[PDB]
C-alpha cells in the first residue's frame, strides 16, 4: 500500500483528533463542537447549546481564545494575540455578558494586557498591564490598581521574567487566587542587576535598520533575579484607597544566599504552602503559613516547616513536588524518594517531620491526580515493571494495604500510557490513552468505576490508516553490568529480521528525560521508517528517570560524561544484531540532544558516520543559570570550574575531523543563544574541519513558524538522505 | 530639680526595636508641659492608673519610648504573639505598664525619622546543612540581637542582613529580616511608663508647692 | 608533473617577490632588506647601510612598520598594530634619534594614536589621538593641541569617518601639510544625526556575553555627515597661546543643499584648491583661494572658481580628478570628460572659465603622474586600443603634439601593464610591470630614458615554476550591436580547443570597475583551472570602464537592469562556442558580484546550474548613502523610489526554484551588514526553496584571517566540486 510520505507529515493529511473538555461542575463539562460551545451532562450524555455560533460575541475582530467565568455569566474573549516567549504573549480582551445579550463596553480591559485570570468562583478578574496588577470585582466596574512599581524589563509584578517562566515555573502566570477567591497572592521579580543578552532582530523586509533585542538572561555564574512574595485581600479594595500588599518572608534557612521560589499551593481558604530552593539545588523547604485575622501578616510557625535534602544528587525531578492537601487542610500527601532511591507517596501531618510511606517497590509513582476523603488516585508505572507505562491506581485512605488498578484490564493491547482528568469533587473522570494504539478518550464514574461511554475513538483515523504502511514500535531492555536499561526502536513496516538496516539515533538524553515509552506519535521518525526504511532508535541512559535515583543521580556534577558513554555503549550493543548496519550510523538530537550529538561525535569512537545538532549547547557557562547550576553547581575554581572547562564541545573540536557535522541554529533563539553555535563554528574553522551549517533568521528555539518548520525538516531530511546514501 | 525630658526631644525618634529608656529618680516634672507636648490616642494601664502617676510621688519612674505607627495599635498589645513581642519589644505584664500610643503635634520639636520599621525574623540558623532554624525570641525588657544590623532603620521593606556569629555568640549565621511601614503625616509615638516603689530614699514628684 | 593544488595556494608555496622603495631625495632611495635598511644611489647603483639589523631597537616589541623623516635625522617605529577598518587602525609609536644611537625618552607619541604624519620638510610631527590633532615642532618637545572639539563617534578632527574613508578619500588621513609645511589644513566631520548600525561580536571563547558593535553608518536616504574645513599656521603656535584655526567656507553654489568635498591640492604655498561636490553627484565646484598674509584673511574671489557639470550621469570616475598645478601656480591640468565623453587633459588658467584640450582620441587617460617645466608624464591606455593595458607617455608642454611612449617598445611581449613611481623632482622613475608575464621592476633616468638596472626579475621563481602545470590566460572581445566588450578566460593547462570544458563565471561587474585586464594573478581561479580543469571567465559590460561615458553612464539610475541583462547575454554568447558545456555553467562573485549573482540566478534564464554568493548585496536601501546615491539618486517617491523597489533580490526569491544557492556571510561584516544576507535567507525560507548556507563568525568583509581564509576557500571548493560532480 501507500506509505507515510514527508508531505503527509508536512501537510498534516493524517490529523490526530482530540477531545478536550473543561469541567465546569461536578457532572457537566463544556466542549467547543464546531466553534459554538456545547454543554454536556456526564450521566446521560445529553447535550445543549451554551453559547450560540455567530460573530455576535466579538464582531469585527477574529476571535483567538476565550475563557468562561466559573458562574457561567460572562465570557472573556481575547484577540490580537502576539506570542513573545514560550508562554509570554499579549492580546486585547473584551467581556461578553452572556447573561442577557450583549458585550460590556464600559471600563474595558486595556489594549495590551499580558495576562488575565478569573477568580475560582464568582466573576472576579485580575489582569496584568504594563507589569502592573489590576483587579475588577465586576466586569462593568472600573478597575482597582494593586501595584505601582511595574517597569518594563526591570520589575515584574505578578508576571514572570524569562528565566522563571522557562525553567522554574514552566508557566507565564505568577498570581494565584484563594480557593474561596478572597485572597490573591502574587510574586514580584527584580532583574535590576541581571546582565542583558543582546541579539539582532531584522523584522519585516521594509525595516531599514535592524533593531537590537535585549533580554534579561542570567547565565551560569551571573547575578540571579530576586523574588518577593505578597498577598492582597481583594475584598478590601476601595476607590480612594491605595491597595495593601502583605509580604510573606522566605524561611530563614533559605535566604542565606541566592534562592528560588519553586511553587505555591493554597491549602485551605486561609492556609498557603510555598516551596523554596537553595541556589545549590539541595535543602528544599516547604513552608506552611496561616492567615492571622487579628494580624494581617502570615505566621509561618517553625514546627510546620518540612525539609527535603538530597545526597546522591539534586532535589526532585525538575522541581519539588506540589503537595495535595486533605479537605480539612491539616494533612497532605507528597511524592518523595525513599531510602532505596525510589519515589513514593508519603503522608505528612502539618506538625510532624516524619512521613509514612504508603507505597513501596522498585518503581516510582508518577503523580497524584485527585484526592477524596476515602480514595486517593494516582498515576504510576508499577504495571509489568515498565518504566515507559503509566496506569491509574486508587488506594484507600483508611487501609493502605488495598490497592486497586482502574486501567490495567481496560484495554491492555492498545493502552499502557494513561492520563486522567477528574471532574470537580471527583464524581467523574475522563481517561486519555496515549499508549501504543490510537489515543482513546473515555468517561467513567468514580462511584462504582463503571465505563460510561466512549468520547473519542479516532475511528475515521483508523480507517484512513488501514491503507497506509505504518511502522512498528518495539520496546525492550539490554543488560549493562548488573542493571537493565530500556530502549525503543521504530522499525519500518514488513521489518525483516535478516536484512541489514541503517540505524539513526534520536537523542535527547537530557536529565530526567525519557525517550523510550509507549506513547504513539506520528512525526519525523515515522516518515523516516515508513518511506526511507530507517530504523530509528532511542535509548534511556544514566540520567534518564522514572526508573530510580540510583540511575537518576549517576550524572550529578559530571554532565556529558556518563550519558555520552552510555549512548556509545548502547550503539555498540545495537551493532551485533543482524538488523543494524555498522558502517552507516548517525546520531541526531535537539537542544540538549544537540549537545549530546556533538560530544558523541567528538568522542573519537568512529561508530557514527554523521550527526545533526539543532541549536546545540556548546559551553555550560553560555546557558542559563538555573538549569546548569541544578546539575553543576557554580563554575568557580574551588567548586567545579575544572569540569566546566573540560566539558566543552570546542575542546573536542579536532575529533570532528573523521565525521560529517550538520549545525542548525535560529538567529533569534532566546533560549539557546546563537553565540553557542557561533563559537562551535569558530572552533571548527580554526581547527580546519569542514562542516555544514544552517541559520534561520528571526526564528526562536522551537522554530515553530510554519515555513521555517517545513524548510528545516526538508533540509535535515535531505542531509540524512545524502549521508546514508539513501537515493 | 526639674526632671530632664530633654533627651527625648533631640535627634531622630528611635524605632520600636531600638527603643530608648529614661529613668527618673529625685526630680519633679511639670504636668502642664506634658499635657501639651503630646496628644494621647490611648492610655492602657496594667495594675496602675494615670490618675495616680499624675498626683502621687514615686520612688522611681522608667519610661521606654519609641516611634510606633498608630495603625498597628493592638500588635504591641499585651499577650499578643505577633512579631512585635517576639523580635522588637516585649514589655513585662508584671511590670506596671501604661502603654501609650499618641501623636506628636506639628510644632513640637521631635525629629521625624524615615518610614517606620520592625524586625520580621531574627534567627540563629545553625546545623551541618544549615537545616536548623532555632528562632530567637527576645526576653521581656531585652534588646533584639538583631538590633545592630541597621540601627537607624530599614532602607527598603523586606530587607535581609546576615552576620556570622562566633562561638561566644553561639555559632551559625545570625539572620535578620526587616519590614518597612510608610511614615504618616504626624509622628506617632509609643510610651511604656513603669513605677517602682521602695527603690531608694528619694522620690519623683509632680511640680507642686 | 605537479599541478597547482589547493594547498599550493593556501600555504603560499609560490611567493611573489616585489621591490618597494621610498624616494627621500633627488637621486637616492631606501630599500628594506631582510632586517636592515639600505640607501641606494640611482645614477651609480652603489648602496650604503642606512640602518642595521637593530633587533634590539625595542628589545621586547616587534617593529611592524617604520617611517623615514625627510631630512633623515629621525626614524619612526610603529608597533602594536590593530586594524579597525579597511584602512583605519590604531598603533603605538616611538621616535628614534637616528643621528647617533639614542631613542627619545621624554615626550613620546601616545599609545592609541590613530594617525601620524611627517612634515614634508624638517622634522615636524602631526598626529591624531582621541580624535584630536596634536603637533610636535621637535620630537623632544611637548605637543601643541590644535583641536578641542574632538569627541569619539560624534566629531572627527583630522581623520575621516566611516563613509568618507570608505567611499570618498580611500584613506584614514584627513589633514594635509603645505608644500613648505608652513600651513596645515584639515577637515572636521560631524556625525551627530548619522544613524547607528549595531551588530553582534562574539570575540574569544572565554567571553561569556557577546558585545554589540555600533557604527555611525548613513544608509541610502539618511542624514549624511557634515564637514567643516580649517587651516592653521603651524609656525605660530606657542605654549601660552590657544591654536588659531581659520575656517574656509564652502562656495555659494554649494550651500543650497548637502554637499561633499572631493579633495585638496596645494597649488604652491599660500595657494590652495579644494573640490566640492553636491549630494546629487551631477555637479562639482573647484575653488582656489590665495592666502593674504597682509590681512590674515582668505580673500578668494568668485571669479577664480571653476565648475564641472554632467548631463548623462555623475562627475568623474569616482570623484573629480586631481589638479596638478604648475611651478608658478597660475596654471594647471586636469583630467575631464571631453565633448564625446572621454577623459583627457584640459589646461586651465585660474582667470578664465573655458578650458583648452590638449589630447584627444578614442581612449582614456587613467592618470597624470608628474609635471615638469617642459614635459607632462601620464599613464594612458591608448596603446593597442586595449582598455586593459597601461602605458606611460610624455608630452611637451610647449608643443603638445610631440608624444613619446616610454613603455611601448621596451618589452611588447612580456609586459603590457605598467605602473610608475617618479623620484623627487622626477629625475628618475621606477617602472613596475604586473602582467601578463611575471612582475618586473626596473629603474630609468628621465634625461634620456636610459634603463639603468633591473631591480627585480623574479627569475628564480620562474625557473622553479617551470615544472608546474600553470593555466593559460586568453583576453579578447566580443561585439554586441555597435559596441565591443572585453572578456578574459583562465583556461586549464593543455587546454583543448575542441573537447568540452565546463565553465565558471567570475563576476563583479561593478560600475566603473574593470575585471578584464592584462594583470597576471595567482588566485583561486589559477588553482581551479590547474586542478579541476574548469574554465574561469570574466566579462566587462555596461557600465564598466574605462571606455568612455557612453558605456559608463548608460547604467545611470538603472542598477541591475543593463548590467544583469548583459551578463546573461554574455553567458549565452559564451555557450555557443564548441568547448564549453551549457548544462554545466556556474556563477559566483563577491560583494557587488554577489548582488549580480543573486540577480542573475533570480532571472529564470536557466542557463546557470548553481551559484555561490559571498556577502551579496540584496537591497540598495540597506547600503551606504554615498555609493548608492551616486547612481540611484535619492530613494524618494518623486525621484527614483519606484526603481529602488523594482530592483530588490527578495522579489525574485521564488525564482530560485530551479537553482542551487550557497550563501556565505561574515557576521562582523561592517561594510555589507549581515542584515542583507539574513533578509535573503528569510525570503528564501518564506518561499520554501532549498539552499545551502554557511556563516563565518567574527569575520569582516575581506575574511582576511588565515584560518578563515583557508576554510572559506576549501568550503567553496568542496561545494563547486559537488555541484559539478567532479570527484
Ligand atoms: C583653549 O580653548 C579651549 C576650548 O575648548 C579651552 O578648553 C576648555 O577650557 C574651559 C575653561 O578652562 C574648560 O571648562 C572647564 O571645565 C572644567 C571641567 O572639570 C571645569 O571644572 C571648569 O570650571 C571649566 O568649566 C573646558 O573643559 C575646556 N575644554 C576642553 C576640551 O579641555 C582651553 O582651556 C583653552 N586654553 C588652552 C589651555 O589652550
Ligand atoms: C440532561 O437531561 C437531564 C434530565 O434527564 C437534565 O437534568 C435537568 O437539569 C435541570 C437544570 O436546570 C433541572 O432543573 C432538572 O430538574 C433536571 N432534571 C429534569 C427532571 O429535567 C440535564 O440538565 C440535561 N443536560 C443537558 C446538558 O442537556
Ligand atoms: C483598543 O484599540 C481600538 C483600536 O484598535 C480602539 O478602537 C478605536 O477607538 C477610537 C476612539 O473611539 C476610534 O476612533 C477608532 O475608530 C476605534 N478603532 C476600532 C478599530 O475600533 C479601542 O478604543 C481601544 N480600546 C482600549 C481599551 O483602549
Ligand atoms: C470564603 O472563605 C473566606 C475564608 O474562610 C471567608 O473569609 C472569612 O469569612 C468568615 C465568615 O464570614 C469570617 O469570620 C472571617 O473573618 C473571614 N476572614 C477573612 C477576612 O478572610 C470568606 O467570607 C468566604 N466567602 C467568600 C468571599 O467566598
Ligand atoms: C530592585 O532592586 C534594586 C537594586 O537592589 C532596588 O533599588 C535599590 O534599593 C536599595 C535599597 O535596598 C538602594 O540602596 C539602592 O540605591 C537602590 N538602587 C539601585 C538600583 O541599586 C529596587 O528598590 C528594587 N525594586 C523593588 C521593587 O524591589
Ligand atoms: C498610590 O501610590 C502610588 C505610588 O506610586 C501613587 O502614584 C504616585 O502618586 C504621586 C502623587 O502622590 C505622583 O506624583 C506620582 O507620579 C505617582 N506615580 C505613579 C507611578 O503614578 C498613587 O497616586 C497613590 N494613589 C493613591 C493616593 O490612592
Ligand atoms: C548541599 O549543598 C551544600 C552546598 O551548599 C553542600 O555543602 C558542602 O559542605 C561540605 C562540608 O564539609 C563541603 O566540604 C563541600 O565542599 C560543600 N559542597 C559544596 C557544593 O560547596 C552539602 O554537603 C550538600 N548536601 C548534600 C549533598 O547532602
Ligand atoms: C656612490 O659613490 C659616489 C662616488 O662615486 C658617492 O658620492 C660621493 O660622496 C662623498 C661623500 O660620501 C663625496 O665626498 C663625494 O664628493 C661624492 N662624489 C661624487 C662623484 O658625487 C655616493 O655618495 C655613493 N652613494 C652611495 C649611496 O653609496
Ligand atoms: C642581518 O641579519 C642577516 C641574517 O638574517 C645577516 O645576513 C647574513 O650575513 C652573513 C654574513 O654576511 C651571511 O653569511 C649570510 O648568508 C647572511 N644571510 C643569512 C641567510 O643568514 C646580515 O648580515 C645582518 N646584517 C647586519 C647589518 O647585521
Ligand atoms: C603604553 O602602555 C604601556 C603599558 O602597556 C606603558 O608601559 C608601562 O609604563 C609603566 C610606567 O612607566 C610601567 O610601570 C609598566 O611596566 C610599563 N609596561 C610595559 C609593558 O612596558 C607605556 O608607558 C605606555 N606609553 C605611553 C606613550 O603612554
Ligand atoms: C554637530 O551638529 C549638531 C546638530 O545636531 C550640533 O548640535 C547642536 O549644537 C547647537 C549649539 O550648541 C545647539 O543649539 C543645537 O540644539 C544642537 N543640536 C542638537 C540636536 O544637538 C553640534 O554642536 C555639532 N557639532 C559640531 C561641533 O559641529
Ligand atoms: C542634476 O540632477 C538633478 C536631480 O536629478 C536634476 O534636477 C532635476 O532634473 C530633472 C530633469 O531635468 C527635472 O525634471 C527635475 O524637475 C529636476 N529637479 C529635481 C527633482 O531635482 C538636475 O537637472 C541635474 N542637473 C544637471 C547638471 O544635469
Ligand atoms: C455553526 O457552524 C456549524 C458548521 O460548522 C453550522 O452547522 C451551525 O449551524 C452554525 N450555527 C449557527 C450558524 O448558529
Amino acid at each position: 500500500r501507500k506509505t507515510y510520505t514527508l508531505t503527509d507529515y508536512l501537510k498534516n493529511t493524517y490529523r490526530l483528533k482530540l477531545y478536550s473538555l473543561r469541567w465546569i461542575s461536578d457532572h457537566e463539562y463544556l466542549y467547543k463542537q464546531e466553534n459554538n460551545i456545547l454543554v454536556f451532562n456526564a450521566e446521560y450524555g445529553n447535550s445543549s447549546v451554551f453559547l450560540e455560533n455567530s460573530t455576535f460575541d466579538e464582531f469585527g475582530h477574529s476571535i483567538n481564545d476565550y475563557s468562561i467565568s466559573p458562574d457561567g455569566q460572562f465570557i472573556l474573549l481575547e484577540y490580537n494575540y502576539v506570542k513573545q516567549w514560550r508562554h509570554s504573549y499579549t492580546a486585547s480582551y473584551d467581556i461578553y455578558d452572556l447573561n442577557k445579550r450583549q458585550l460590556i463596553t464600559e471600563e474595558r480591559i486595556p489594549n495590551n494586557t499580558q495576562w488575565v485570570t478569573w477568580s475560582p468562583v464568582g466573576h472576579k478578574l485580575a489582569y496584568v498591564w504594563n507589569n502592573d496588577i489590576y483587579v475588577k470585582i465586576e466586569p462593568n466596574l472600573p478597575s482597582y490598581r494593586i501595584t505601582w512599581t511595574g517597569k518594563e524589563d526591570i520589575i515584574y509584578n505578578g508576571i514572570t521574567d524569562w528565566v522563571y517562566e522557562e525553567e522554574v515555573f514552566s508557566a507565564y502566570s505568577a498570581l494565584w487566587w484563594s480557593p474561596n477567591g478572597t485572597f490573591l497572592a502574587y510574586a514580584q521579580f527584580n532583574d535590576t542587576e541581571v546582565p542583558l543578552i543582546e541579539y539582532s532582530f531584522y523584522s519585516d523586509e521594509s525595516l531599514q535598520y535592524p533593531k537590537t533585542v535585549r533580554v534579561p538572561y542570567p547565565k551560569a555564574g551571573a547575578v540571579n533575579p530576586t523574588v518577593k512574595f505578597f498577598v492582597v485581600n481583594t475584598d478590601s479594595l476601595s476607590s480612594v484607597t491605595n491597595a495593601t500588599s502583605i509580604q510573606i518572608t522566605a524561611p530563614a534557612s533559605m535566604l542565606i544566599g541566592d534562592h528560588y521560589l519553586c511553587d505555591v499551593t493554597w491549602a485551605t481558604q486561609e492556609r498557603i504552602s510555598l516551596q523554596w530552593l537553595r541556589r545549590i539545588q539541595n535543602y528544599s523547604v516547604m513552608d506552611i503559613c496561616d492567615y492571622d485575622e487579628s494580624s494581617g501578616r502570615w505566621n509561618c510557625l517553625v514546627a510546620r516547616q518540612h525539609i527535603e535534602m538530597s545526597t546522591t544528587g539534586w532535589v526532585g525531578r525538575f522541581r519539588p513536588s506540589e503537595p495535595h492537601f486533605t479537605l480539612d487542610g491539616n494533612s497532605f500527601y507528597k511524592i518523595i524518594s525513599n531510602e532505596e532511591g525510589y519515589r513514593h507517596i508519603c503522608y505528612f501531618q502539618i506538625d510532624k517531620k516524619d512521613c509514612t510511606f504508603i507505597t513501596k517497590g522498585t518503581w516510582e509513582v508518577i503523580g497524584i491526580e485527585a484526592l477524596t476523603s476515602d480514595y486517593l488516585y494516582y498515576i504510576s508505572n508499577e504495571y509489568k515493571g515498565m518504566p515507559g507505562g503509566r496506569n491509574l491506581y486508587k488506594i484507600q485512605l483508611s487501609d493502605y494495604t488495598k490497592v486497586t488498578c482502574l486501567s490495567c484490564e481496560l484495554n491492555p493491547e492498545r493502552c499502557q500510557y494513561y492520563s486522567v482528568s477528574f471532574s470537580k469533587e471527583a464524581k467523574y473522570y475522563q481517561l486519555r490513552c496515549s499508549g501504543p494504539g490510537l489515543p482513546l478518550y473515555t468517561l467513567h464514574s468514580s462511584v462504582n468505576d463503571k465505563g460510561l461511554r466512549v468520547l473519542e475513538d479516532n475511528s475515521a483515523l483508523d480507517k484512513m490508516l488501514q491503507n497506509v504502511q505504518m511502522p512498528s514500535k518495539k520496546l525492550d531492555f539490554i543488560i549493562l553490568n548488573e542493571t537493565k536499561f530500556w530502549y525503543q526502536m521504530i522499525l519500518p513496516p514488513h521489518f525483516d529480521k535478516s536484512k541489514k538496516y541503517p540505524l539513526l539515533l534520536d537523542v535527547y538524553a537530557g536529565p530526567c528525560s525519557q525517550k523510550a515509552d509507549t506513547v504513539f506519535r506520528l512525526n519525523w521518525a515515522t516518515y523516516l521508517a515508513s518511506t526511507e526504511n530507517i530504523i530509528v532508535a532511542s535509548f534511556d541512559g544514566r540520567g534518564s528517570g522514572y526508573q530510580g535515583d540510583k540511575i537518576m543521580h549517576a550524572i550529578n556534577r559530571r554532565l556529558g560524561t556518563f550519558e555520552v558513554e552510555d549512548q556509545i555503549e548502547a550503539a555498540r550493543q545495537f551493532s551485533k544484531m543482524g538488523f543494524v548496519d555498522n558502517k552507516r550510523i548517525a546520531i541526531w538530537g535537539w537542544s540538549y540532544g544537540g549537545y549530546v550529538t556533538s560530544m558523541v561525535l567528538g568522542s573519537g569512537s568512529g561508530v557514527f558516520k554523521c550527526g545533526i545538532a539543532v541549536a546545540p549547547v556548546s559551553r555550560w557557562e553560555y546557558y542559563d543559570s538555573v538549569y546548569t547550576e541544578r546539575y553543576m553547581g557554580l563554575p568557580t575554581p574551588e567548586d567545579n570550574l575544572d569540569h566546566y572547562r573540560n566539558s566543552t564541545v570546542m575542546s573536542r573540536a579536532e575529533n570532528f575531523k573523521q565525521v560529517e557535522y550538520l549545525l542548525i541554529h535560529g538567529t533569534a533563539d532566546d533560549n539557546v543563544h546563537f553565540q553557542q553555535s557561533a563559537q562551535i563554528s569558530k572552533a571548527l574553522v580554526d581547527v580546519g574541519v569542514d562542516f555544514q551549517a544552517m541559520w534561520y533568521t528571526d526564528e526562536d528555539h522551537g522554530i515553530a513558524s510554519s515555513t521555517a518548520h517545513q524548510h528545516i525538516y526538508t533540509h535535515m531530511s535531505h542531509f540524512i538522505k545524502q549521508c546514508f546514501s539513501l537515493p | 530639680t526639674e526632671c530632664d525630658f530633654s533627651p527625648m526631644f533631640k535627634g531622630v525618634a528611635p524605632q520600636v526595636y531600638n527603643f530608648k529608656r529614661l529613668v527618673f529618680s529625685n526630680c519633679n516634672y511639670n504636668l502642664t508641659k506634658l499635657l501639651s507636648l503630646f496628644a494621647v490616642d490611648e492610655f492602657s494601664c496594667n495594675g496602675i492608673s494615670p490618675d495616680a502617676i499624675a498626683r502621687g510621688c514615686y520612688s522611681t519612674l522608667t519610661v521606654d519610648y519609641f516611634a510606633y505607627p498608630l495603625s498597628m495599635k493592638s500588635y504591641i498589645r499585651p499577650g499578643s504573639a505577633g512579631n512585635i513581642p517576639l523580635y522588637n519589644y516585649k514589655q513585662s505584664f508584671a511590670h506596671p505598664t501604661c502603654r501609650v500610643l499618641a501623636s506628636v503635634p506639628p510644632n513640637v520639636t521631635i525629629t521625624k525619622p524615615e518610614a517606620y520599621g520592625y524586625i520580621s525574623k531574627c534567627s540563629r540558623l545553625t546545623g551541618d546543612y544549615q537545616h536548623i532554624e532555632t528562632p530567637l525570641y527576645i526576653n521581656p525588657g531585652e534588646y533584639s540581637i538583631c538590633r545592630d544590623f541597621a540601627p537607624l532603620g530599614f532602607s527598603e521593606d523586606g530587607q535581609v542582613f546576615k552576620r556570622t556569629l562566633t562561638q561566644f555568640e553561639g555559632g551559625g549565621l545570625l539572620i535578620g529580616v526587616g519590614t518597612r511601614v510608610p511614615m504618616t503625616a504626624n509622628l506617632e509615638m509609643g510610651f511604656v511608663i513603669s513605677v517602682q516603689y521602695g527603690a531608694g530614699t528619694d522620690s519623683v514628684c509632680p511640680m507642686l508647692d
